[PDB]
Parts: C-alpha cells; structure tokens; sequence
C-alpha cells in the first residue's frame, strides 16, 4: 500500500496495494477523468499489456518522486 | 454557487464527487 496515485479521489491509496503498476487501459474513451497514467496500486504483471500501456513493479523506485501535481 | 462544489481528483484535496 501507499504506492503513489490513488484509484478515483486523492488522499487514500486504493484497497489492494500489492504491486505497483502503471496500468492505462483507457479500452475506451476511459471512464473517468483518468489518471496519472494509473502509476499502480494492484496485483503483480498478470498477463496485462496488449492495448493497455502498463509498467507493472513491486515498487523500488515506482513512486519515489517530488510531487504528482505541476502548476 | 460558487466556492460550494469542486472537483478534486489528482491530488489537492479528498473525496471528488458525492
């Protein structure tokens, strides 16, 4: 848990922070208003990949950063 | 309406819609 971005809203660090992924299955048109680019909060590479842009890892270097916003 | 409803998200502040 506590990987970098958050599921919806900010603040919390989704449920399951196994792995962090930087999954983007945008499938179609999104959904919401996205992501930064979803940095991770979930499982380990499962098969992902194949439309979805996703960098899976088990931190280390995942989130370590200065801030996510940028006036 | 004014400063009552505002959407978070990103990172600023906590629940986005209600």
């Amino acid at each position: 848990i506590r990987c970098f971005i958050t599921p919806d809203i900010t603040s919390k660090d989704c449920p399951n922070g196994h792995v962090c992924y930087t999954k983007t299955w945008c499938d179609a048109f999104c959904s919401i208003r996205g992501k930064r680019v979803d940095l991770g909060c979930a499982a380990t590479c499962p098969t992902v990949k194949t439309g979805v842009d996703i960098q899976c890892c088990s931190t280390d270097n995942c989130n370590p950063f200065p801030t996510r916003k940028r006036p | 309406y004014r400063g009552w409803k505002h959407w978070v998200y990103y990172t600023c502040c906590p629940d986005t819609p209600y």
